[PDB]
């Protein structure tokens, strides 16, 4: 029936047991907000990964002369260069890259040169991948001043420490996220206990007059998911303010060295759903059996 | 009855060419000085082009510098270096080296600009030398069919009105009191600017050029751009360019000197200075 | 037709009195009944088999309409419009009013809106504080707060209206309000099932007196003081 | 002092609600714990800052025209100045940086920016070490505009700029400590309210025997204090597992650069006793004066 | 001067009739007096008024030991020691036995372990509890767990006995013998208060029995009956 008496009802224990209900939203917002920030550096190093190179990479160039002409390996400059690469076993592939691939990518490597900065300008790459990515130093020395080749460019050996500290942040976040939501799951069973205990005087008149029994936990669920939501709509809130008080002037700058991209209000908004759909269900799926097995 | 003003329409057509001379002179000193300042804004532009072309090479190579791991900003140079030794070393270098970068993006974002300016000032030049380029058509238009239509006149002044009227039916701004010596005895040449045709107004060199003046030889533009001057005043600045605008202003060689031709030769006569009728007829130069 | 149990059972921790052990007793519809028994007799379980809210672990139990012995949750509500309960603390909310603690089992059900307050005055007629329905019941006296609480199981129709302890706190002087309504409601032609503890009235009814001691059945005679 | 009347019954307690205590251990852990890791990242940021004070080297620039045509400081421009600088309180020595190998060594260091970065565009310099080098306000307020400088560099904030983001964190670390603590203190509050009600049939004698108002809330405030120190206790245990197995890798990638100061578990454990006296406290006044308005 | 106390009246808020009057009240040392008074209005407030559990609005309670109608930080249970107090519920632990039930309400007021065994057993087998007293008061019937519990009042040895309600709800088969319990403490010289609404239990002994109607005494007789 209608839901004109369970609006003016929840009223009642908005002011019954206030300094319980928002305990529950103060670590609600903590456990989906916790969780919220766990899966945007995963996100954050996920837009980050298309900058830098993978696992198996090692980035080389070419001189000027060779790279103004030579479109595709086509002269007798590019197998010259390409057969004493595969003279030795440490790399497995060299990927077909010329001068035309290098400047629709120009936007994906640098969001800086998004205006017209030029063509025939980026050189032309020929980039190597090997197995044996620790002795390879050695590689470099002998693409160092050699006749044909510009320099070298290499994100491991103690450059790909972005993501290990990006990971270990994530799993930090996700640790404290799921140990405060096991936290969570128990405040859910005392809200409930809470409710039943001092508000017991219409449960056994409901209990005898002959009302259903899904109806009987309705006024407790309809509470829980109040809750929920308000604690996801504080969290969400509160992701806003804690980036916006002290990390518009330490986050901002990685752009500007151009390691990570956009960051913004506008990806959260993607999570945000997710966040309701877990919050909710894990509130109501917990608020449920404790009014099972008690009630 | 008829023998006025055959020649009293001739006039015009006679002063025609002197008054649309000032304004072809006009038009085409305008358009010289369109092009003159249209070529220097094309040179301006080839010089802002020239500089946005070598601050376009300076920005290719820098943003091909970063593109082999040039990083300057300082943020990743602990995700770079290896000992403390070397990475202050970094930071100092990327210290300046991001000055340099700043500098080079403000370089080329005031020669980009300087450039956007130097074009639309060329394009407006442009546009104001093709417009003062059709004034100077316009006014060569009407020019060379008002001179087509000056030897009309000629047919019946100086061809029909010669066959009858034979012997019976025919100061020190002057200097030269007498204007009627080599003056008389010729009844015009073909009405025109011919230096001894002795056309209307074209007696103005052997008693007003004496000190070298140069007057662009008009009888309108002095008619109203110029210092006025008065008769009664003892000054004889006033001619014979009442009641008729835009008409000769022929300066009397002392008192009552009209040395001209009345359809085609006529004498001289002491008559008195009866041409002077309603105001702003003539001034002194 | 007859609606009582017979053969039951219940044992929570120990068996020692397990609870009752065979019931066979004629209750009728518009008959006072009464249950004197000590304290030990186990006599709010035997409201609680009637209620189906305690499982028998052996017999059966039947209140006029169907066996509740092996009744699912699911038509267990049903069976419980027909049951009316008073008690000793009175089941009142202190923040609700006097009218809205009697239209509460409106609400509840979902009847029809215009049947929800053709009825509450109808009810209330026929009561006793059939006036001041609108003050507070936490400054109404203890008198009138036990009205209340037969007053609210007035909603549906009960065929049986069993008490538990309505009286033994109230005085004997209030106590004759108390009990000359219950006769107004047999008259309509329910059942009353009365369960006082003390001696002065059991003296004065002659009616359907039915003891219990430890599930022993004391003395039964269905008449007499 | 009768202590085993006390002993025996926090077990009682216990099991009377364990849910409730398992949630406030739960949330005590969190919300001590991650006060620790912030109080920790402070450690790390000052500690590791300060292994830097005996090497940061403080700079001063020169102005081009006592450097774009001579090469050493061989003019009189540069004679004053060449030992104006020894003549000074804080200085150890002073090396003059020669132009021609001021624009290569950049080159030396990376090969990069070889035909970009001009050749009139790295000044002259000197060098100054301090005693004092964060307090360098004595070159701040001498270093003018002096006849053969350019402008002074005043030692270097790059450092202090750089070690910022986890500063950043730290306070991010802080918020969110007392925006979860808030929530301890009201889950503390509300502890209470559902310990005497699960044991009112004692409480409510004890005030009709005549016992003493102190002795009252004495065991509904030991078991609270228990709870806090046993929450205090595993979430230095939850540091250790969240310092050592997701954060290690990155403190261990760090190490054979040794850019940071390296938190050790002696470290962490040197913040035990003030961590846990704040856990005590936090415990402790605010589950007395909730029994002031309780009973 | 011995235990009296008059004026005695807390006017609550939202109340036109506190049932609280100043009435001049007036009791003897030993003797036992029952207040049987009228249902919701006044019974227990006077009850709890001995007790001091609420703060009168006027008047100035006293005891035959010290000022009660004034208090101080350490005062509060001064008052309460020598106070036994009944409720009409029963309240026993349910996680001890009976003979733990009466020795709980001794070291919360500071006494010995070795006095417990000299003075707890010499108590419970008065009262009835005799012969083992092991048995868990959660599976005993009404009629002993009463006792028990009036047992748990008369342990320091008090002067003064209040119950409220003592029978409650029980049959006149297992309350008569409740007068025969109570007798033999009010024989001892405590001021044993009643407060009941049963009738016909106190008209057989014709003690000293009180009654407000709504909130002023009516009936003072000595030896009076119920009416
Ligand atoms: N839910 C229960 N759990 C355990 N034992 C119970 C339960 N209900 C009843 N009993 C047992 O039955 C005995 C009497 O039951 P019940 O509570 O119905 O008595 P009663 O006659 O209504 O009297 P009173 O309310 O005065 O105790 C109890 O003393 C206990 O031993
Ligand atoms: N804690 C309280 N706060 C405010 N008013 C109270 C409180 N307790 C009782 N009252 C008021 O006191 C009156 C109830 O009577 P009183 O407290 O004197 O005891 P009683 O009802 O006669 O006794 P018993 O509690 O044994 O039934 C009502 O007016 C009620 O509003």
């Amino acid at each position: 029936m209608r839901f004109g008496f369970l609006l003016n009802e929840v009223l009642t224990g908005f002011r019954r047991n206030v300094t319980m209900t928002i305990a529950m939203i103060l670590t609600t917002a903590i456990s989906v907000g916790l969780f919220g920030g766990g899966m945007l550096v995963v996100r954050l190093a996920d837009s980050s990964r298309a900058i830098y190179l993978d696992r198996v990479e090692s980035q080389v160039f070419l001189t000027e002369d060779v790279s103004a002409n030579d479109s595709s390996c086509d002269t007798t400059a590019c197998k010259a260069l390409r057969e004493k690469i595969e003279t030795r076993s440490d790399v497995k592939a060299v990927r077909f890259l010329n001068r035309q691939q290098a400047y629709d990518d120009a936007i994906r490597k640098f969001p800086q040169f998004k205006d017209v900065a030029g063509k025939d300008s980026f050189p032309a790459s020929f980039i190597v991948k090997l197995e044996n990515p620790e002795q390879h130093k050695d590689f470099d020395t002998a693409m160092k001043g050699q006749p044909g080749v510009l320099d070298v460019l290499n994100q491991k050996e103690l450059i790909d420490r972005l993501f290990a500290v990006l990971d270990g942040l994530s799993n930090a976040a996700f640790a404290v996220a799921l140990v405060q939501a096991i936290g969570a799951i128990l405040l859910i069973a005392n809200m409930v206990q809470v409710a039943a205990y001092t508000r017991r005087t219409e449960i056994g008149i409901m209990r005898l007059v002959g009302a259903s029994r899904w109806y009987t936990q309705l006024p407790f669920l309809v509470e829980a998911m109040l809750a929920a939501t308000m604690g996801v709509g504080i969290a969400v809130a509160g992701l806003m303010v804690v980036r916006a008080l002290f990390l518009e002037n330490a986050l901002n700058q990685f752009y500007q060295a151009n390691l990570i991209a956009k960051v913004d209000y506008a990806d959260i908004l993607f999570i945000t759903p997710w966040l309701l759909l877990l919050g909710v269900a894990m509130s109501g799926l917990t608020a449920y059996l404790t009014l099972r097995l008690y009630v | 009855a008829k023998l006025n003003e055959l020649s009293r329409q001739a006039e015009q057509t006679t002063e025609a060419l002197h008054s649309a001379q000032l304004d072809l002179n006009e038009k085409l000193a305008a358009q010289r000085a369109a092009d003159q300042k249209l070529a220097d804004n094309r040179t301006a532009l080839d010089a802002a082009r020239a500089r946005l072309a070598t601050f376009q090479t300076a920005v290719n190579k820098v943003a091909a510098a970063t593109y082999m791991g040039g990083r300057t900003h300082g943020m990743d140079a602990i995700l770079t270096a290896e000992s403390p030794q070397l990475l202050i070393d970094r930071l100092s270098v990327q210290r300046v080296m991001a000055h340099q970068m700043s500098t080079q993006m403000a370089r080329f974002k005031a020669a980009g600009e300087q450039a956007v300016k130097a074009e639309q000032a060329a394009a407006k030049s442009a546009a104001d030398a093709r417009s003062a380029a059709e004034q100077a058509a316009a006014v060569r238009a009407n020019l060379q069919h008002k001179q087509s239509q000056l030897q009309v006149q000629i047919a019946v002044v100086k061809s029909q009105y010669v066959a009858l009227t034979p012997e019976e039916r025919t100061g020190d701004r002057t200097a030269v009191v007498q204007a009627a010596l080599t003056q008389v005895g010729a009844p015009y040449a073909w009405g025109g600017a011919a230096p001894g045709g002795f056309d209307c107004s074209g007696l103005v060199m052997w008693a007003f050029q004496q000190a070298g003046i140069a007057l662009p030889h008009s009888s309108q533009a002095l008619a109203h751009g110029g210092q006025p001057v008065a008769l009664s005043d003892l000054q004889p600045g006033d001619v014979l360019t009442f009641y008729s605008d835009a008409s000769h202003a022929g300066i009397y060689i002392g008192d009552g000197l009209m040395v001209h031709s009345s359809t085609y030769g006529v004498p001289v006569r002491v008559v008195p200075m009866d041409s002077s009728g309603p105001i702003y007829d003539a001034r002194r130069y | 037709m007859m609606i009582t149990l017979d053969h039951v059972t219940k044992q929570y921790k120990s068996s020692a009195r397990p609870a009752l052990d065979d019931i066979n007793v004629k209750i009728d519809k518009g008959e006072f009944v009464f249950l004197i028994g000590p304290s030990g007799s186990g006599k709010s379980t035997f409201m609680r088999l009637l209620l189906a809210a305690e499982t028998p672990t052996s017999g059966d139990v039947r209140v006029s309409k169907f066996h509740v012995n092996k009744l699912r949750g699911r038509h267990v509500p049903k069976l419980r419009q027909v049951i009316g309960c008073v008690f000793q603390d009175f089941r009142l909310l202190q923040q609700k009013t006097v009218y809205d603690n009697v239209a509460f089992a409106l609400e509840v059900i979902g009847k029809r809106t215009d049947a929800i307050n053709r009825v509450v005055p109808e009810v209330l007629e026929t009561v006793g504080l059939s006036g001041k329905a609108n003050r507070l019941p936490d400054e109404l006296s203890g008198g009138e707060q036990q009205r209340v609480a037969i007053a609210r199981a007035f909603v549906n129709r009960p065929l049986v209206l069993l008490a538990d302890q309505p009286t033994g706190n109230l005085d004997p002087e209030t106590s004759r309000d108390i009990m000359d309504l219950l006769e107004r409601i047999n008259r309509t032609g329910t059942t009353v099932l009365m369960a006082t503890h003390d001696h002065h009235i059991v003296d004065s009814m002659r009616q359907r007196v039915v003891e219990l001691s430890l599930g022993r059945l004391v003395r039964d005679e269905q008449r007499g003081v």
